């Protein structure tokens, strides 16, 4: 569905300007509620907390077809120099700053010590800080040629603890979806920092579910004190 | 019976029909061959019995002359070895190397340890010997220099891996069979129901086990996810 | 409830009987 | 009894009547043919007992002269062999190759290993010998050049695969029975109730098991779908 | 979301200046409720008491991406001299004064009695005061080359009881978040000691959850006597 | 079979597919390598049996002459020894050090205690003897000063740690296999299903056990967190 | 839970004792 | 509850009786 | 609960007793 179709369906479902009591929204309010419904729905889908679906990020074909258009791949070889880490062999990499959740995360290694295995792809294991001390020396869950520990730190950074030098850092995350903005908003206004029209980038399959959730949010907004 | 019949019988009993199944037919193939070897040893190692022809299998070997250690004048006499590595045999049947006619020729297949001290007897000096060396190839040795001219042999035995010996199988009259699934599985039909039962028991419990389904940077198995 | 002043003695007596049965089979052989 | 009666007894014990059933009659044929050999080995391998006439089948073979290895002069004498591959016999019955008359002629079915060395006895130089080579064909050997004129033999044995030997069944007076279901199953009645019990037990559990039924790019067996 | 976006979305969600009964709040109350929602949400998420998530500090990628921008790492080698401790081999270190919760904590040892194990990275184990007397002589849970016992005391101090000298104190904690102040407040007013505008430092994913929690807090505030 | 097939069979039986799994493949390698030696001892220590060829591995060693103690004159004759530490053999197979040709040469692998006193027999003064010293190296000893020129030997035995001896594996024709996962696991197929069963039983219980999951300066296992 | 690193060896030892008991009754007779 | 100061000694005594029974059947034969 | 430092030893001792009983029946016969 397009922005015009989004607005028209929103009005039709809300029974705007009908004879019965009803609710009429501005295009800014329609955009706000559509964006809120979109982001709520995709977060609930990713966490598997939607009772209707009850499935996780890629647990079935339906959810794949829903959130296929947020999956973005990223590559980086630059390392942030001045930072204080929890180990000597700690390197820091920037995050794209539009990430929502990291779903695939792997690290290529370039070191002489692992001879004839150079350029080995290594599995970045997100490790909590409780386990870090007892995982540094762990030969089965600690850093090694086939495994790297990533700890999240401030300023959108990723502290990669490896026994070998880390050359490249690969990611595949869920991106910020573009907001659903149905009209070029006036000066000052914006949704997610976007002022112009913005079409939903997901598939049309989930557009109608987003519309239903946005409508429900609208009625909740108008009918939370009565 | 072929590999396909056994594989799909196991799969259909497990009802692993959906292409979106965790356990593919390769799991079934691996389990079938390993349990084949397990059952054959369990049945034919305790005491000596008759092994039917169905548990036996054949391969084609091409022999090349190689030095004992390297090319040197004093490193000993040369050997003949198969071009490719040879599957390990099971010490339960009648391993035999024959010159493409089973009912002719005497090419003895002996232990690797015995093959060091062999041929000193004056009447055993024209007998060709075999043993799978630690390299993995089947080396040949004899005191009658004519053996080095030998170019191509066959090897019948109850091989440890049915798959490895099936890949090295002799060409048929029609031709080579490209798919492993179209080859004859080397086990007697009296041992097939036990084999299917063991493999289905191997994969029954795991078939219904929980998976780490959520993609949340977390281990979800303790929660039965 | 619990009190093991009669269970202990009966188990000890059973073990004594079994010990006497064991040692009663012991022999120092002859005819070498 | 025929394959049809046994197959449909198994199906009706299992009540697999709908065409939309996971386990088709082909599963039944496979299980029946394997459990037949299983039961026959279990009953007639421990100690030697009388084998009834029901356990046997007669295949008819057409023989062709073949070189020992190739067309060379020194490659040994030629052998006759069946045109098509022959089923593997079990070692429990009374295998016999006869010249289309069971009550006449002497063609000896022996082991593969023995037939390497036969006929050296001067009084046994006119006896035709048989064995199933690793090629899968029935090879014939003798020292009496008259044997090479032989064109047709029939082989009576307790074959290890009822389906194979029934497909090679000899022409009846009325004519060939095209469908396997209309041929006669090779087993004594005293072994039929156990056979049906074993097959029905084999498929009873799998009959009511869950399936990966949702088409959702997911394995649905852990959830008992 | 930006402060303008917090304000506009918050007004839209409360249906301020709509025809139905509604609630209109000053930017100061918006700041107050947004900050309260922020702190309540992140404390509930750290403690794992939020039913909607039901997850602890670093137990999933979702919570990682929520509270990644609060974790700060700190080093110190200065020891507070004049204090009373529960052991002769007890040293005191000052806390950065902005900490909420310490999640990783490590001490480096420099003692000549450590042989070639000098600078051994020792884990700092927070111990209750019941366990201290019986942990002093414990050879498996007491102070050692691989263990240091930390006790919290007054004036934001950390009593490190160790068998060997402690030269450095590495630690990673959840830091004070910058409050959500949507307008430069007049003289006298401030939220968490901040008077000027102050943008949320967390990831944009959790800003909307903060928004809805703030809306519920405002509704409870205005409708707790009716 | 290779380390990869066994490792992934264990993992798939356990369904440890997610990268966010507590038990990594390294745990699987450790358990497999230990349970292999466990099973081999349990099977081939009670009474002497035939050991197949699958249980063995060939390491190749490079020898260096070393003093008995130090460079003194009276400190005894010098020994050769492998450059690197050698794996410990199990006492169940047929250990043998051979001079890059299994079918030739006589280098005797004996116990540490025996090698103190060898070669006093006048006819055994030319036999090279081997043993693994407490240093962890393979030491060589003989009374025939020619032995000190030896530069390379290969040692075939059922080594107690498959990982160590596979890391010391001999160069193949194609070249060295860098990854251990692509090398061949040292065990007969008849011992593979038991090995997988033991390892899977070992990690099944721990797989679903609770964790100390809350980061709260507290032990959370008593509460089944 | 599950672990067979102690039960397997005990079962193997039990069967080894049965093995030795069975083969200890084997006699090659005399006086024909 | 739990306490093995009486069961341990009874088990040890049972195994001691088994020990004595096993070693009481040991004979060094004659007449070769 | 669980701890197998006394169960293991008792099972091992039982198997030792049974092994000694087995080997105590072994004889190398005579009178051929």
């Amino acid at each position: 569905m397009t922005n015009k179709e989004f607005s028209d369906g929103f009005s039709t479902l809300l029974n705007s300007f009908g004879i019965t009591p009803n609710i009429t929204l501005d295009e800014y309010e329609k955009s706000t509620f559509l964006t809120n419904a979109q982001e709520q729905l995709i977060i609930d889908i990713y966490s598997g907390r939607n009772i209707i679906y009850g499935k996780s990020f890629e647990q079935t074909e339906e959810i794949r077809r829903y959130l296929s258009n947020l999956v973005e791949t990223y590559e980086t070889s630059t390392k942030v120099t001045g930072k204080l880490g929890l180990s000597k062999d700690s390197v820091f990499f920037e995050i794209p700053q539009d990430t929502w959740f990291i779903t695939y995360e792997v690290a290529f290694l370039k070191d002489s010590r692992l001879g004839c295995l150079d350029g080995i792809e290594a599995s970045v294991v997100p490790l909590p800080q409780d386990d870090l001390y007892r995982a540094k020396d762990n030969p089965f869950r600690g850093p090694s040629k086939d495994r790297v520990l990533r700890l999240d730190i401030k300023s959108d950074l990723a502290e990669l603890i490896s026994k070998y030098n880390v050359d490249k850092y690969l990611m595949r995350y869920i991106s910020q979806p573009t907001p659903i903005i149905l009209v070029d908003l006036p000066d000052g206004l914006s949704i997610n920092g976007v002022s112009t029209e913005s079409e939903c980038e997901l598939n049309p399959v989930v557009h109608r579910a987003i519309l239903e959730r946005a409508v429900q949010l609208a009625i909740i907004s108008k009918t939370q004190l009565t | 019976m072929t590999y396909n019949e056994l594989i799909y019988m196991v799969l259909d009993e497990l009802k692993l029909s959906s292409d979106d199944s965790y356990y593919t037919p390769d799991h079934v193939i691996f389990l079938l061959v390993k349990y084949r070897s397990f059952l054959l040893k369990q049945r034919y190692s305790d005491i000596k019995k008759q092994i039917p022809d169905s548990d036996y299998q054949s391969i084609c070997l091409d022999l090349i002359e190689v030095p004992a250690i390297s090319g040197e004048p004093c490193e000993g006499s040369s050997y003949l070895r198969s071009k490719n590595k040879v599957p390990t045999t099971m010490m339960i049947g009648n391993p035999r190397v024959y010159p493409m006619d089973f009912y002719q020729g005497e090419i003895t297949y002996i232990s690797r340890d015995r093959m060091r001290y062999v041929g000193y007897n004056k009447f055993l000096r024209n007998i060709i010997y075999c043993s799978k060396a630690p390299d993995g190839y089947l080396y040949f040795k004899s005191w009658n220099p004519q053996f080095l001219h030998l170019e191509k042999v066959s090897f019948n035995a109850i091989f440890e891996d049915a798959k490895e010996a099936s890949e090295m199988a002799c060409p048929e009259e029609n031709g080579t069979i490209c798919k492993l699934e179209d080859k004859e599985f080397p086990i007697e039909d009296a041992l097939v129901p036990p084999l299917i039962e063991l493999v289905v028991k191997e994969l029954r419990g795991p078939e219904y086990s929980p998976k780490d389904e959520d993609n949340n940077a977390k281990d979800d198995l303790p929660d039965a996810r | 409830f619990g009190s093991g002043a009669i269970g202990y003695e009966f188990d000890n007596r059973y073990l004594n009987n079994q010990e006497m049965s064991a040692v009663a089979k012991q022999r120092l052989t002859s005819l070498p």
